[PDB]
């Protein structure tokens, strides 16, 4: 819509007048406001009273944009207005997944701090620990352990985060997870123990 | 940080350091084998390696020499090999080897034994030319059980890049090298869109993405999105 | 060629095999006073001794005879040839010859065509067992890999020769490794004795495993001469797969 060229023009003399005056996938102003990542635009649009939990045809919430784009203050504003911490999209994924994929600490810490579900699984019965483990995100796993997150999340195929961590061949992360009490006996559908996956 | 270093020092270092192998006296291995019935491939890695270097390349269809001729075979493979070692350093991609690597008892079908004599003939010529040949020969297949033990014998194919369970780094690499030429956005994410084709095994995933480009080329939407991805996955 | 200068370590076994193979070569007059005939052949079961073919090509190279294999591993599969009589005609024309299969050393198609080759050599053993065109026609089996079960099962040692060959002489680990070090560029301050004697248990293929698996580190460091530390790393590089 007119948000791309509005916020892209940068003419401050007509932005607040434009918003205070009144796409193909039904994305409102808040979605592009989270895509750009500006403080006064998400706090001004959310200051007027635009709905914070608008869902498109697929279900992509704006919190998946603020979490999938790497913006801390935008998550501070969406959580400031009380956005759905466990919204559902087309694939069932949560903003914690994309928060752990982008390697953003403040987004995950401030999402889980407000009372989000640490074990919120998607349509594939997976959590953010699969992404944080397979992507080598050590500090993301650590800040997930600041809230006593579960470790026995079984994927839709039967894989655990310890399997995705041992597949990356991260010796430090494997010894850390096993040292913290990771179940080394859960077998997936392929009948592969966590010790056999690690070469 | 070991796969790109082993393949790197196994592809780009032997390509322009033949005299050093003449000094040390160790033949550089160049045979890279791809396997796995679930993942077809033969396009992402073949075009990736075939496009990392801006030079000449000569690809061959799996039935490029099957003309039931006994004397034309060695002339064709000798001419292709001499223009590949003399014209410019190219990476020959031999496909569909299971149809030319089958034995037969009856001598009436001399064309099958003849084409397996062509494949084994170039398999012997590459052994006799191990001393720093100016050509790279990669190979791919999908049914290694029907193949002969001479192909998978060491000294010919010393690299076997399989595709059982690629980690997220290989997804960022093999998907970044393909999304760098397409229209990307903040919603374009093919991690679940590649995990599902692992549950339901589908071939030529890259060709399905090209079909998604054929559905997004209608000038109705500039940036390709999840609608053409999931639509191209449920339709074809 | 692979003469005696490229193979060593089986002095007792060549001393015992000169009467099986070398008997019709230089002393055939013992047929009256002894009464010997043409046996089936001989085979060596166990681990690969890194030269399982260099011995057949060595005795065949000293006998001054041709080497015609059956499977045709190197452009000798269709050069001679129902593809079953041409080998017997070339065996009739070339009386001195040594047969040794190297390529044979899915379970549905591979055992189908491979079963056609097994039936080929079985009917060839039936023709050679019934009649005979000329002498000096002997076949040698190869049992070194895991998928070799027909040759080891059909030859228990009742009407054929058998040699226990797990520990050949320890020279299959030592001195043929020295020979494999003579071909490639070797330095003068190397001690193959300890690095060749400190590789027990795994297999007999330590020679080819340490050479071929050491060529990746001699290819990595690009050293003009192979050092002992390269072989020392190759010992681990071949013991990791155990």
């Amino acid at each position: 819509l007119m948000v791309c060229n509005l916020a892209y023009s940068g003419k401050l003399e007509e932005l607040k007048e434009s918003i205070l005056a009144d796409d193909q996938d039904s994305r409102t102003a808040l979605h592009w406001a989270c895509s750009a990542g500006h403080t006064e635009i998400v706090e001004f649009l959310l200051q007027l009273g635009v709905p914070v939990n608008d869902k498109d045809d697929a279900g992509w919430s704006p919190l998946h944009i603020a979490a999938s784009a790497g913006r801390d203050e935008i998550v501070k504003a969406l959580l400031g207005k009380g956005a759905q911490v466990n919204a559902v999209n087309q694939n069932g994924c949560t903003p914690l997944h994309y928060a752990a994929s982008k390697n953003r600490h403040e987004i995950a810490v401030m999402l889980l701090e407000g009372g989000a579900n640490p074990d919120a699984k998607d349509h594939y019965e997976a959590t953010a620990m699969h992404r944080a483990a397979a992507k080598g995100n050590l500090k993301m796993i650590h800040i997930l352990l600041y809230y006593k997150a579960s470790t026995n999340i079984q994927d839709t195929e039967g894989n655990t985060p310890l399997h995705l961590a041992c597949d990356e061949e991260r010796v430090e992360e494997a010894k850390l997870l096993v040292s913290q009490g990771a179940s080394i006996y859960i077998e997936n559908k392929e009948e592969k123990t966590p010790l056999q996956v690690a070469k | 940080d070991i796969q790109k270093q082993e393949v790197r020092e196994a592809v780009e270092l032997p390509l322009t350091h033949f005299e050093l192998y003449k000094q040390i006296g160790i033949d550089p291995p160049r045979g890279v084998l791809m396997y796995g019935p679930p993942g077809c491939g033969k396009t992402m890695l073949a075009k990736a390696v075939a496009h990392h270097t801006t030079a000449a390349f000569i690809r061959v269809v799996g039935s490029e020499f099957v003309q039931k001729y006994l004397g034309e075979g060695p002339r064709m493979v000798r001419d292709v090999f001499r223009l590949a070692k003399e014209n410019a350093p190219a990476i020959i991609f031999i496909d569909e080897i299971d149809a030319i690597a089958t034995k037969r008892f009856d001598a009436q079908t001399g064309a099958d034994r003849e084409v397996q004599r062509i494949l084994l003939e170039l398999l012997n010529q590459m052994d006799g030319f191990d001393q720093n040949v100016n050509v790279k020969v990669i190979m791919a297949t999908n049914r290694a059980d029907t193949l002969d033990p001479a192909l998978l014998r060491p000294g010919r194919l010393d690299r076997k890049i399989e595709f059982p369970l690629p980690d997220r780094r290989q997804k960022r690499l093999i998907f970044s090298t393909i999304t760098s030429k397409m229209n990307l956005s903040e919603e374009v994410d093919l991690e679940d869109y590649v995990a599902r084709p692992d549950k339901i095994s589908g071939a030529d995933i890259n060709s399905i993405c090209q079909e998604s480009g054929m559905l997004a080329v209608r000038e109705n939407r500039y940036i390709v999105l999840a609608k053409d991805f999931e639509k191209a996955y449920k339709t074809v | 060629d692979s003469t005696y200068e490229m193979i060593g370590g089986l002095d007792k076994q060549i001393k015992e095999i000169k009467e099986v193979i070398e008997l019709p070569v230089k002393h055939p007059e013992l047929f009256e006073a002894l009464g010997i005939a043409q046996p089936k052949g001989v085979l060596l079961y166990g681990p690969p001794g890194t030269g399982k073919t260099l011995l057949a090509r060595a005795v065949a190279h000293h006998t001054d005879c041709t080497f015609i294999r059956v499977s045709g591993s190197e452009l000798v599969q269709k050069f001679i040839g129902r593809m079953v009589r041409e080998l017997f005609v070339m065996a009739r024309e070339h009386a001195p010859s040594i047969i040794f299969m190297d390529e044979i050393d899915r379970l549905e198609g591979g055992s189908g065509g491979d079963s056609e080759v097994q039936r080929t050599m079985l009917e060839l053993l039936n023709q050679l067992d019934g009649f005979e065109a000329t002498k000096n026609i002997k076949v040698i089996m190869a049992t070194n890999r895991i998928d070799i079960l027909d040759s080891a099962l059909l030859r228990p040692g009742r009407i054929d020769r058998k040699i226990e060959f797990p520990p050949p002489n320890e020279e299959a680990r030592l001195d043929i490794l020295k020979i494999h070090s003579r071909k490639m560029n070797l330095t003068r301050g190397i001690n193959l004795r300890k690095i060749a004697e400190l590789m027990p248990g795994a297999s007999g293929a330590e020679v080819k495993g340490v050479c071929t698996e050491a060529g990746m580190y001699a290819l990595r460091e690009r050293r003009v001469h192979v050092t002992q530390e390269d072989f020392e790393m190759a010992v681990a590089k071949v013991m990791q797969k155990d």
